[PDB]
RNA sequence: GGGGACGGGUGAAACAGGAUGAUCCCGCCGAGACCGCCGGCCGCGCAGGCGCCUGCCAAGACCGCCUCUGUCAAUCAAGGGCGAAGGCCGGGGGCUAGAAGGCGAUCAGACACCACCGUAUUCCCGGCCGUAAACGGUGCCGCCCCGCGGCCGGCGCGCGCGUCCCGCCGGCCGCCCAGGGAAACCGGGAGGCUCCGGGCUCUGGGGGGAGUAUGGCCGCAAGGCUGAAACUUGAAGGCAUUGACGGAGGGGUACCACCAGACGUGGAGUCUGCGGCUCAAUCUGACUCAACGCGCGCACCUCACCAGGCCCGGACGCGCGGAGGACCGACAGCCGGGCGCGCUUUCGCGAUCGCGCGGGUGGUGGUGCAUGGCCGCUCCCAGCCCGUGGCGCGAGCCGUCUGCUCCAUUGCGACAACGAGCGAGACCCCGGCCGCGGGCGCCGCGGGACGGCCCGCGGCAGCGGGAGGACGGCGGGGCGAUAGCAGGUCUGUGAUGCCCUCAGACGCCCUGGGCCGCACGCGCGCUACACUGGCGGGGCCAGCCGGCGCCCGCCAGGACGCGCGGAGCCCCCGCCGUGGCCGGGACCGCGGGCUGGAACGCCCCCGCGCACCAGGAAUGUCUUGUAGGCGCCCGCCCCCACCGCG
């Protein structure tokens, strides 16, 4: 029955994706202080600090095993997909249907 | 089948009526 | 023929069947039905309907066609034929099933459902009947009609070629865009229709009365077909929406639910509340959960009730009266618990007023069905809604999920919805561990615990173990959504509508009794029913949070003084020895005391020695420091608790 709610979810969320850098995988203790720091949240009263910081535990493990909160330190590598364009083409390289345009590809 | 039953209820009754026309005709 | 005790039946049963050998097995015969599995978004037929084999006999649609005819057509009163089943009337036949009929269980009844037996019937042949939710609840002929699929038949085109591909025609169907409709839904029409007209027949005109009466016809009948009125009534109906409900299904869930247990009540005395009743008065309110030790302890008071009494606490304002007096007490004697209460009587008062009125003022009087406030309860519930957009003519839907997880609309991954909230969380008090600060009293602020870690299984959400760690996944409570309830309180309230009462008051006092009276039925508790126990000593351990010394007395209590203090259970030794006993303590007979103006309250001692020897049918509470056992505190309190808060 600890089922950690919306509100303890979307606040760890945020700091996980805002600084993901700061966190540590399996370090709760690390990232209550990360959590507890003023710039990084005011979260009031100690319960939901406490939560807050065990799921991006849970979270961070998770982002860090795989790309599972966008990570722009992963989305470079998208972009790079993005822009790459193979060098051979693989495609720019029935058979009556072009004979019957008028134009014959593979004439014959 | 309360209809069956009503047709069934006036269908004795006119075998009456039409028995009890007849001890007087 | 075999082999040996049951068999049938059912939801359980029971009846009928069994040593005259059943059931069961195997062969064999007879009799009559009936066409299994293939068997269908298959087909045929005018519908009703139609399924064994081999024939036999006439058909029928469809397709194909450079075949013939030349409007021969359509729809149809009357008229003719056909028509499931059940029924009928003559003949058969007779297995099965089976209205009636009989039985056997059930139930208050059961005569109904379920079992068992069983006639008409079912089957055939010749007649009759003429009806079905005869439905596709949709007449028939004609045209247009949007795509997408299946299936049946006939034919055609094309090719590798196969029961292929693509059509066409006639059917049988599904899904739908348009359109339509009040919608459900139709869409091969229920479209092309308020922009209404292809043709032709049938029927309908609010609900009953009533498909009845009567008349006709038809039938062997049963009945069919036709078919009213008088009169009654403000609704009947359709389709959808939302709730409430189901002995409907699918998820869940909770000792206010059950498992597995516990500790019980109900049974006995008692104690408190309630009903009934008795009464001068027994003030009442409340009646499943959600009335009933409840509305915080009834000598008086309270206090609303009675049996008697006292007086204004009728203000402030207008007219009128009034200083020798408006108002306003009093010795003695009387009468009367008592009151200059009244009286006989003679003595004052001192404008603080009388008198009517305009109007107050109070009233624990009523009505919580006129109400505020609070509070119970639904609900220890997880639901409740919003902005814009989507859907419908709208009521209303969507977000608000028929997928998964929670303790939870708790999350997640979704989705004509997309974002917000509120509730749950969070929070806050009180713990149990660790710092520091503080100590007239172990009291002031911080940490720690997060499903963080491990091993799994997991889109996930998590979950299931393993731990480490005072502490584990919800320690315990406070707050507790929305929409309501004719829940309860006018007897808490310079809360309050409105009526009643208002000077002989429903004002207010004073006295004595009432609420506690008991033929009764019941709810909450207490103490018992003993040896796991009493009883006599000896130790002695608490928290909420709180003081005592000295002497007198059997205690009870009191006097005196002053600064402070503390349980039971249990443990150790004795006695009883299974006896209503040394279990148990109920009334009553005294006695001694307290609080008290006052017992009608309480206390203690000496008698007494009530039932109950473990509580019927029924039901209640309850999971770790938990139930229960065992005491203490505090509340209301003059005195008092068996009660409640603890």
């Amino acid at each position: 029955g600890k089922v950690r709610t919306k509100t303890i979810k979307r606040a760890a969320r945020k700091i996980v994706e805002n600084n993901y850098e700061s966190l540590k995988p399996k370090d709760f203790q690390n990232n209550k202080a990360i959590c507890s720091k003023r710039n990084v949240a005011i979260i009031p009263s100690k319960r939901l600090r406490n939560k807050v910081a065990g799921y991006v535990t849970t979270l961070m493990n998770r982002v860090v095993k795989g790309p599972v909160i966008s990570l722009r330190l992963q989305e470079e590598e998208r972009e790079r997909r993005d822009n790459y364009a193979p060098k051979k083409s693989e495609f720019d390289v029935t058979q009556q249907m072009i004979d019957s345009i008028g134009f014959k590809c593979m004439s014959t | 089948m309360r209809a069956k039953w009503a047709k069934k209820r006036m269908r004795k009754l006119k075998r009456k009526r039409r028995h009890m026309k007849a001890r007087s005709k």
